[PDB]
């Protein structure tokens, strides 16, 4: 096996609408107390629950933000959805979609929660990754004891995303959270280990990935 | 919501104890983590039950309205945000404010540290920037400093607060950020670190 | 040869099982005298019948830490509280400012921080409110406004601010629960009086004879004497630390109470509500001054550390005081039904003990009769129950009261128990564990009146 | 305890409509199995219904034992259904119609069909005379 996802735009639009989309394994099952929600989590806060519904179209809403926020489905189409009111950017979070299965009606099981989703507010829109390679012009290491990997610059917002030769060469990786460029864009750094002195007899690549403009790139790290 | 305390800290060796309060009802609060930037993760069900194939150093225990959950032996690792959940009026689900556990006498580690020069697409626009990356530390500290020559931070002192990383070490990255003519006739090149007062220092050069 | 199927019923077999029960009652301890009172209410009135008939050849599991019925009564019985939860007086529900330096009341009293005072910022700034007062100990004077300090009522701050006045009633009634029909309670005994695994000689009853409500934080009173030496009760007697409960032969009693006399002084207060402003000095010279029978306290130690012995083999062996944090914490509880009261137990207990072919050195003292006298805290603003957002500023009463008691058993941690001189302290536990003392007696089952077997026997067609 | 099927024992609810389908599924349709002072007369009345239910509960068992049907949930003996009772015929009655539509239909018979039970059972007891009677 069981896995849940959710997914919607990497952006909104200060005072536009928000809607997103969540689906599955563990197919409709009508299971022990079961269902799904929508939670979220302001920058850095605390969890919120928003709503959620069952093994039949009872579904349930919070009192304080109520008209905000709508929830249904097409069951034939598979996704849970949820449809919000007209936004402040204060409304930005991390984003979760979830199963539940709250045994004979009670007890809670909330049993999956989903990779999530970057939802994002500003008045601006999006702008596209710049990728540098960070190789240095001085060196003095020797065999495995070195590591190497590529910066990211100029986009808005994340996710951004960094593989090392479609997985295949993925060891002794450390990896930094980006931090807000000063102009109102982000950036990004991710390392990968290598051998010091047997760089160009094999080649260690950057995969980046830019979900909001959707541009994956490879570039060298040598 | 659901009340609990802000932050726990404790010894290593030390079977920790944290609570949280059912405004009502509460005899069916579960229980989860959220170890930072991430999904959180699953803990404590019904009430007492342990979840299936979890880590098993996580206490199942109960309470009539202080809810509460435990560590049996505690780890490094464990240094994460713990919080609350629960059933309530017509399915008004209700959840924690969250509390903060940190692992004392925890050895801390110095830091593993890396600096990287400016890039040619970078010099073809007037531009440069030097990239500082901090990591496999503890505590959570850090404060950063630069020398490039004499000069103070420019172009952007875009530098994280602290971060966990995979292992209960921590992280940080800084960005000095010059034109290229500032880097050409500039000739130090160099970023320190200052964790908990330790000098831990890289440089770079043509 | 072959076999066939057959049942019988009336076969002798019980199982296992969670339920309620219902309960009998003193039959006079409430009475028309105590109109709509909690303790009046539901349970009904003491039955003298409970017979026996013993399992010859018959022997049965228990386990005093699994069963039910700690919940079952610590569920219905703290409803009391539930019911005491009267409303704030008009004037403060609000963190109302006292002002005072020495006592409004003739002087400050003999002993601490009694220096009583008048509300201040109250409400309307108005006579009608700040001539309204109150008695001070010690909590009553924490800070509000700046230096020169205004001070706070601190009872605003918490989810529930309450008084149970002094008409409500605490008499800790012996209850005797009988389990429903088709149920049936089982009564383990033998001189091996350890409380799980196998019993020996368990014996039958239709209800358990009385057992009494307590509310201490470390020493157990006032209730079930030991069948005739001392015993040591835990789950997992391995552990480290995890809590230990010990249960006594020959109730050694505590010898005190706080005499010291405030009048009657209560007030139909504000928009015609109740309170308890209890004032003037006479009889104010007085305190605690507890004191214990020094040997009666001192066998049991002595005797303990050859207990401890079997399960803690050659080490020298300790105790320490109690526990630090909250005063409560700190300390053994009572309230007489006058004043909430917590006696040092983080001063006393602080003995280590030799256990190799020792002779020597095992107590606080040897051979001087002289008996001993001990130190002790009142707390007058309470978070009545623990576990709650519920807190009391408590109603007083005059003179000397009838009070004093006896010690049943101790409630026990390890703390420390990885090193040489194997460290103990007096207090740890959940509140519920006050109500295991005698309940390692028990069990309840149903009956299930019949069953299947093979035979030789086949039957007609 | 228990919930409630129409009464706390007979167990309606399981209508089954067509008599059919119930009827071969009889079996598990029972196979399956002042403070508080006024709490004394919100105790009485019901207790007083429900011990009388009981005892209609064994009027019916006096009448199952009069036909020597005791503790039976099918039951039949040697009385014929003697052509006269509406020929609605077996294939054209559980799957056509249902145990009230039955009962509005026969009702007209009823003390003479127990009548017929009644001294069928009484001489089924002294027929076997008619072998056993060796002295
Ligand atoms: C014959 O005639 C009968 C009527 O006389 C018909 O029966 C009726 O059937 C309908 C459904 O078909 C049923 O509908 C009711 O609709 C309500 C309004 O939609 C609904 O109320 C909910 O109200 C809240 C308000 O905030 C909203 O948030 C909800 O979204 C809203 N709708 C729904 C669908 O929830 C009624 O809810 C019923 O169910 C809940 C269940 O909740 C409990 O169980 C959970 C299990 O996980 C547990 O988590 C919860 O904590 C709860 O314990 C109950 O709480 C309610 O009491 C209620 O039972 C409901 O859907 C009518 O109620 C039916 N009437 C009767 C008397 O049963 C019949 O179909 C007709 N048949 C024919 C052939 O004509
Ligand atoms: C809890 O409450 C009880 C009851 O109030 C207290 O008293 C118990 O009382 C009995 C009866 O007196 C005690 O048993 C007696 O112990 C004496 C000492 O035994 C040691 O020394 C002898 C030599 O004198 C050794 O042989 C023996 O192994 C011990 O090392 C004995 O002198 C007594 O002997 C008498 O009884 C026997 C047996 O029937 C007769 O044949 C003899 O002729 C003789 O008359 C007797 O055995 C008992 O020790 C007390 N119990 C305990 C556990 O102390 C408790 O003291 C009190 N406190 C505790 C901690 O239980
Ligand atoms: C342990 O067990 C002992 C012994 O039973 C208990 O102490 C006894 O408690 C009863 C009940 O209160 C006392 O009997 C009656 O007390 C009335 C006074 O009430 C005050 O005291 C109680 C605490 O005991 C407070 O909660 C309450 O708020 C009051 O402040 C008297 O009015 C009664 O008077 C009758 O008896 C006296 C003689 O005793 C006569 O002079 C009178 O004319 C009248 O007939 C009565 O006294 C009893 O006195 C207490 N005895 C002792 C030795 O203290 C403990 O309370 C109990 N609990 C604990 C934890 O130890
Ligand atoms: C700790 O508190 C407990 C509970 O208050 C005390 O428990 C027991 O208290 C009694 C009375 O103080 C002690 O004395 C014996 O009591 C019995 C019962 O009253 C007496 O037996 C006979 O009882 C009837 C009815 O009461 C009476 O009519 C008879 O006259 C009377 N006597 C006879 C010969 O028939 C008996 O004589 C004693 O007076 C108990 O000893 C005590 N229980 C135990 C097991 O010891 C306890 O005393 C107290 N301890 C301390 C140190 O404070
Ligand atoms: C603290 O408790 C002890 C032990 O009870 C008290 O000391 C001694 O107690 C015994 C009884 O346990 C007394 O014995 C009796 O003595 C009289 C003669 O006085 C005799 O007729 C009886 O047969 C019986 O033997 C003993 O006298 C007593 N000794 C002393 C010196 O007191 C002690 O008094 C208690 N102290 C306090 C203040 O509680
Ligand atoms: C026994 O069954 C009958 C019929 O189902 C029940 O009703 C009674 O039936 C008779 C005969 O039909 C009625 O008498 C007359 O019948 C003719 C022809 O139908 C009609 O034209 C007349 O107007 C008259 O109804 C009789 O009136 C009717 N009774 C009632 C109160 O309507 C009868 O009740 C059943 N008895 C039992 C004990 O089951
Ligand atoms: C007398 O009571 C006080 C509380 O009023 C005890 O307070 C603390 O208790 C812990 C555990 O014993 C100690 O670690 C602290 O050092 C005590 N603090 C203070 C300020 O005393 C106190 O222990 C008791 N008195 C004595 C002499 O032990
Ligand atoms: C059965 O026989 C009797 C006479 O013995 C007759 O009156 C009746 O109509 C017959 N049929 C039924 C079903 O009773």
């Amino acid at each position: 096996q069981v896995t849940l996802m959710e997914s919607g735009p990497a952006l909104v639009k200060v005072t536009q609408t928000l809607a997103v989309t969540c689906t599955f394994s563990g197919f409709s099952i009508r299971d022990s107390g079961k269902g799904v929600a929508w939670i979220r989590q302001p920058p850095g806060g605390a969890l919120e629950w928003l709503t959620s519904i069952y093994w039949d179209d009872t579904k349930y809403h919070d009192t304080s933000l109520k008209p905000r926020l709508t929830i249904f489905r097409d069951t034939s189409q598979t996704q849970v959805i949820l449809i919000l009111t007209n936004m402040a950017p204060l409304d930005t979070a991390t984003y979760y979609c979830g199963r539940i299965n709250n045994g004979g009606g009670w007890k809670d099981h909330i049993d999956f929660w989903g990779p999530g989703l970057l939802v994002t507010v500003s008045s601006a829109s999006t702008k596209g990754p710049s990728v540098f390679p960070l190789a240095p012009s001085s060196r003095s290491t020797s065999e495995s004891t070195a590591a190497l990997g590529c910066l990211v610059k100029d986009y808005f917002p994340e996710p951004v995303t960094v593989s090392w030769n479609s997985g295949s060469l993925t060891s002794g990786v450390h990896t930094f959270p980006a931090v807000l460029q000063s102009s109102g864009l982000y950036s990004l750094s991710s390392v990968v280990t290598v051998p010091s002195s047997s760089l160009g007899t094999q080649t260690y690549v950057c995969n980046v990935n830019h979900k909001p403009s959707n541009t994956k790139v490879d570039k060298r790290v040598e | 919501a659901l009340t609990q305390p802000p932050s726990v800290s404790k010894s290593l060796e030390q079977s920790v104890t944290i609570s949280c309060t059912g405004t009502t009802t509460g005899n069916s609060v579960s229980w989860y983590q959220c170890h930072s930037g991430t999904a959180p993760r699953l803990l404590i069900y019904d009430v007492n039950k342990r979840p299936s194939g979890v880590s098993d150093r996580f206490s199942g225990s109960k309470s009539h309205n202080t809810a509460s959950l435990t560590i049996f032996g505690l780890q490094a690792e464990d240094e994460a945000d713990y919080y609350c959940g629960s059933y309530g009026s017509g399915g008004s689900l209700l959840f924690g404010g969250g509390t903060r556990l940190t692992v004392l006498g925890q050895p801390k580690a110095s830091p593993t540290v890396t600096l990287f020069p400016p890039s040619s697409e970078e010099l073809q626009a007037n531009k440069a920037t030097l990239v500082c990356l901090i990591s496999d530390f503890y505590p959570g500290v850090v404060k950063v400093a630069w020398k490039a020559d004499g000069s103070a931070v420019n172009a952007g002192v875009e530098t994280t607060t602290p971060s966990k990383q995979s292992n209960n070490k921590y992280a940080a990255s800084s960005y000095l950020s010059l034109t290229s003519d500032q880097w050409k006739s500039h000739k130090s090149y160099s970023c320190q670190v200052t964790h908990e007062g330790s000098t831990v220092e890289k440089t770079v050069a043509p | 040869e072959n076999l066939w199927v057959t049942v019988y019923y009336g076969v002798p077999v019980w199982k296992e099982a969670k339920t309620t029960l219902f309960c009998a009652s003193d039959a006079k301890a409430y009475e028309k005298e105590v109109h709509n009172v909690w303790a009046t209410h539901a349970c009904v009135p003491t039955d003298p019948n409970p017979q026996e008939m013993v399992l010859k050849n018959v022997t049965e599991n228990f386990n005093m830490w699994k069963n039910d019925m700690v919940d079952q009564m610590h569920e219905d019985v703290i409803s009391l509280w539930d019911q005491s939860l009267k409303p704030c007086v008009k004037l403060t529900p609000l963190c109302v400012t006292l002002n005072c330096t020495n006592a409004t009341a003739s002087n400050s009293s003999i002993i601490e921080g009694m220096k009583n005072c008048s509300f201040n910022i109250t409400t309307e700034l108005r006579d009608k409110r700040e001539k309204k007062n109150a008695l001070f100990y010690k909590l009553d004077i924490v800070q509000l406004d700046g230096n020169s300090s205004q001070y706070r009522l601190i009872n605003c701050n918490t989810s529930v601010i309450t008084q149970a006045c002094p008409k409500v009633s605490f008499d800790p009634i012996p209850i005797h629960y009988c389990a429903p029909a088709g149920y049936a309670i089982l009564k383990c005994n033998n001189k091996t009086f350890t409380g799980t695994g196998p019993c020996n000689n368990v014996s039958t009853v239709q209800c358990t004879h009385g057992i009494k409500p307590v509310v201490s934080t470390q020493l157990l009173l006032n209730g079930s004497l030991a069948e005739g030496e001392i015993i040591i009760r835990s789950e997992n007697i391995t552990n480290n630390v995890k809590t230990i409960i010990v249960h006594l032969n020959e109730s050694v009693k505590i010898e005190c109470t706080r005499p010291n006399n405030k009048t009657r002084t209560s007030i139909r207060i504000g928009p015609g509500q109740w309170f308890y402003a209890t004032g003037q000095v006479i009889g104010d010279i007085r305190e605690a001054y507890c004191n214990i029978n020094e040997s009666k306290w001192n066998e049991t130690l002595q005797r303990v550390s050859k207990k401890l012995k079997e399960y803690f083999p050659h080490k020298n062996i300790t105790f320490q005081p109690s526990s630090g944090g909250d005063l409560e914490i700190t300390t053994h509880s009572f309230n007489c039904g006058g004043e909430f009261f917590y006696c040092n137990t983080s001063s006393l207990f602080n003995r280590t003990y030799m256990a190799n072919s020792t002779d020597m050195a095992n107590s606080t003292e040897t051979n001087s009769t002289r008996t001993i006298t001990i130190h002790c805290r009142i707390k007058q603003i309470i978070n009545m129950w623990q576990e709650v957002g519920r807190a009391m500023y408590a109603p007083p009463i005059a003179g000397n009261i009838t009070c004093i008691s006896n010690i049943t058993g101790l409630l026990l941690t390890r703390d420390g128990g990885k090193n040489n001189t194997e460290t103990f302290r007096p207090g740890g536990g959940n509140m519920k564990d006050n109500w295991r003392s005698e309940l390692y007696k028990y069990k309840v089952v149903k009956i299930e009146p019949l069953g299947v077997a093979p035979t030789r026997c086949k039957r007609r067609v | 305890a228990v919930g409630i099927g129409a009464v706390f024992l007979g167990f309606l609810g399981a209508a089954g409509s067509t008599m059919g389908a119930a009827s071969m599924t009889l079996t598990v349709q029972a196979r399956n199995l002042q403070h508080l002072l006024k709490l004394t007369v919100w105790g009485i009345k019901q207790l007083q219904a429900r011990v009388l239910a009981v005892e209609r509960y064994l009027r019916d068992q006096q009448l199952l034992g009069i036909w020597g049907c005791s503790g039976k949930l099918i039951c039949c003996t040697n009385v014929p259904w003697n052509s006269s009772w509406s020929n609605r015929n077996l294939s054209e009655i559980w799957d056509n119609m249902t145990w009230l539509q039955w009962d509005k239909e026969i009702s007209n018979y009823t003390q003479i069909i127990y009548g017929l039970l009644e001294e069928s059972q009484n001489q089924q007891e002294k027929n076997e005379q008619d072998l056993l009677a060796l002295d």
